């Protein structure tokens, strides 16, 4: 299992597991949320010089491997290398987030840094639809609220950054209180605690980042018809539960229940899925992925999906919210055992993998929020801990009769009115 | 009338028929309401309403 976690001057947390190579970095508390509408998509900026060309070979030479990843209630700067070069690291880390905090910033490398996300950025929202549209699910989900600000960051609002206001946020998060120094891959834990401990000194200690405005979820919708589109994507969803939450597993086993499904792929629809049944009669959609997002204020539950069917779309919404209904009111005893079965399955491949950096964001992101990775096995046992009765009960409070965010592109014109979706979220009674 | 003005016979067919023609309204109705179908109702602007419809 491993997992150990020790302070000193700043938060330490390390994860070895005798693999390949062992990557190191530093993953800060704060991120996309953290933003506001005109500074938003500075992270993602940072992301892209730490990632930059001039930076890169830097590391390169050294023979080092840089990651970088913005989220919304994170963000995280990993140096990947060999088990024994895990000091090269460290060395590179601290070299660039505190000598070259002025470096960099240099013109020339800003303005190509800068032209290039703003070109990044303009192909997603031209291209990416399904992440696009969950993008805008937030955006519309948490409107004028932290949680509704997009990690890339707007279009606009990237244009008028400029170097003062990269140093700006770093100087109010890259802290030492809203920071935490991750290692994973095959390092062991006394090894990083005291190569970290070597050079002393703090940069910025006893400072606070500055605090705001808890999130908040409002049904709303926000509808981009795009009739040039050939497809219609669209996602769809509800207050979640956020991480850290005595649902936090039940809410996960629901969306596994229905699942994602994959109209093309054979034994996508040999599934046991009672949806499934409604769904490929007509074929109604291309596919379609259930989800659980979690974050530190809120979350989202409910699904995405894409279709061709674009005069059929109001039944892919019936039939999907018809059997959400089910969660409340019949959900049968071998859909739960099922859920656990893939739920365990699916969990354990994220947890589980063969990539350090991959293990690294998922313990520094609970670390910096919880203080402290949940052990695989002590979720397993809260996963088959967890009755029809639990569902059913999560499923009353979070989807009966609750308002719901809808995001839609493309070929949209068959979605029915927000009304008439939200009337799907129960079923009459005597 | 059916005689020489208006009497018996004039009133009882006038019931009858009172009776009938209702039940063809009815029918010219359906006539009236699948014409309607076909193109939907306008609107007060007199332009097309097809850019944004609910149901």
């Amino acid at each position: 299992a491993e997992v150990t976690q020790l302070s000193n001057g700043i938060v330490v947390a390390t994860e070895h597991n005798p693999a390949h190579t062992a990557s190191v970095g530093v993953v800060f508390g704060s991120g996309a949320a953290n933003e506001n509408p005109y500074n938003n998509g500075v992270s993602n900026l940072w992301k892209n010089i730490f990632l930059s060309k001039e930076n890169s070979a830097v590391a390169a030479k050294e023979g080092l491997a840089l990651s970088s990843n913005i989220s919304r209630d994170f963000q995280s700067y990993i140096v990947s290398s060999l088990p024994g070069s895990t000091d090269k690291s460290l060395d590179f880390l601290n070299q660039s987030f505190i000598q070259q905090k002025a470096n960099l910033l240099s013109s020339s490398n800003f303005e190509a840094t800068k032209k290039s996300v703003l070109k990044q950025v303009q192909d997603f929202e031209d291209n990416d639809h399904p992440n696009r549209v969950l993008e805008h699910l937030h955006s519309t989900a948490f409107q004028n609220t932290p949680l509704s600000l997009p990690t890339r960051g707007t279009l606009e609002s990237l244009e008028n950054l400029v170097v003062a206001d990269l140093e700006s946020f770093a100087n109010n998060h890259f802290l030492n209180s809203n920071a935490v120094v991750v290692g994973t891959g095959n390092i062991k834990h006394e090894d990083l605690v005291n190569s970290i401990e070597s050079k002393n000194l703090s940069l910025q200690t006893g400072t606070k980042p500055v605090l705001k405005k808890k999130a908040a979820f409002l049904g709303s919708e926000v509808r981009l018809r795009d009739d040039t589109l050939p497809k219609a994507w669209i996602s769809l969803a509800v207050e979640g539960e956020p991480v850290n939450s005595p649902n936090y597993f039940v809410a996960k086993l629901a969306a596994q229940i229905f699942g994602s499904y994959n109209a093309f792929e054979p034994a996508s629809r040999l599934q046991g899925i009672k949806l499934l049944d409604n769904i490929q009669e007509y074929q109604l959609c291309d596919n379609f992925n259930h989800f659980s997002l979690s974050y530190k204020d809120s979350g989202l539950w409910g699904f995405s999906t894409a279709t061709r069917n674009v005069t059929m779309i109001d039944d892919l919404i019936h039939f999907t919210l018809k059997q959400w209904n089910r969660l409340t009111i019949s959900v049968t005893d071998t859909e739960v055992e099922r859920a656990k079965s893939l739920l365990k399955l699916q969990l354990g491949q994220l947890y589980e993998s063969g990539n350090p950096v991959n293990d690294a964001n998922l313990l520094g992101a609970e670390v910096l929020i919880k203080g402290s990775k949940l052990s695989l096995g002590e979720a397993f046992k809260k996963i088959d801990a967890i009755t029809v009765k639990d569902v059913k009960a999560w499923a009353g409070k979070r989807l009966w009769d609750q308002d719901i965010a809808i995001a839609g592109t493309g070929q949209i014109e068959g979605l029915l009115d927000y009304m008439r979706i939200r009337s799907d979220m129960s079923m009459m009674r005597w | 009338w059916g005689g020489f003005s208006v009497s018996n016979p004039t009133i009882q067919r006038f019931f009858a028929l009172h009776y009938l023609v209702p039940f063809i309204i009815a029918a010219m109705v359906i006539m009236h309401l699948m014409a309607l179908h076909i193109h939907g109702s306008s609107n007060p602007l007199g332009i097309t309403g097809n850019l944004d419809r609910i149901p």
